[PDB]
């Protein structure tokens, strides 16, 4: 029915919280970006060695080259999340 | 994985772009490895 | 979070589930594409309303041209506009 829906509206949630507690409130600094995905993901994450890695990993993610990670950018960023995910669970054997 | 996401091809560039670099690849290491030894020639028939 | 994960999680249960709706292997034909989308989400999206679009659809998810629909086709471009819809709202509507 909504279950889509309510999965994007968690996700709006999540992210635009942990882009105002941070920083500017809406989108994602690399500060805002390194300490959300501290609070997304472990034991899972590799990122969490180094800090500059987030800060290259976010050069990247903002092509547009402005230090701040879109929306847009980083949904899909997470949607290649998840296809390394299904691509860990047919590794799984 | 993330490493990897960026991925920046080469095949999607314009091509005016890949052309203009390509001739820069091109002159630095083919023709300027090419090695041409004309000095002895030229000056002989100069000095002849 | 690990909510975040669940949306994923959420993400890929609903994408197994029509894929193998119609036993289209794990890919989405026209047929379960349509059917997934009227299901998932009821409203701001149309498939039955709009057949044309629904075809313009599979021509644009199936840049490939297979007409069968992957995760990461869909999950990439489903999610970036599904996302991108209230960043509007807030944005101005
Ligand atoms: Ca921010
Ligand atoms: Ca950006
Ligand atoms: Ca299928
Ligand atoms: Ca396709």
């Amino acid at each position: 029915g909504s279950e889509l829906e309510s999965a994007m509206e968690t996700l709006i949630n999540v992210f635009h919280a942990h882009s105002g507690k941070e920083g500017d409130k809406y989108k994602l600094s690399k500060k805002e970006l390194k300490d959300l995905l501290q609070t997304e993901l472990s034991g899972f994450l590799d990122v969490q060695k180094d800090a500059d890695a987030v800060d290259k990993v976010m050069k990247e993610l903002d092509e547009n080259g402005d230090g701040e990670v879109d929306f847009k950018e980083y949904v899909v960023l997470v949607a290649a999340l998840t296809v390394a995910c299904n691509n860990f669970f047919w590794e799984t054997s | 994985v993330v490493a990897c996401f960026r991925m920046t091809p080469l095949y999607n560039l314009p091509t005016h772009r890949a052309c203009n670099m390509f001739l820069e690849s091109y002159k630095a290491s083919w023709i300027l490895t090419e090695d041409h030894s004309f000095e002895d020639r030229m000056i002989d028939d100069l000095s002849k």
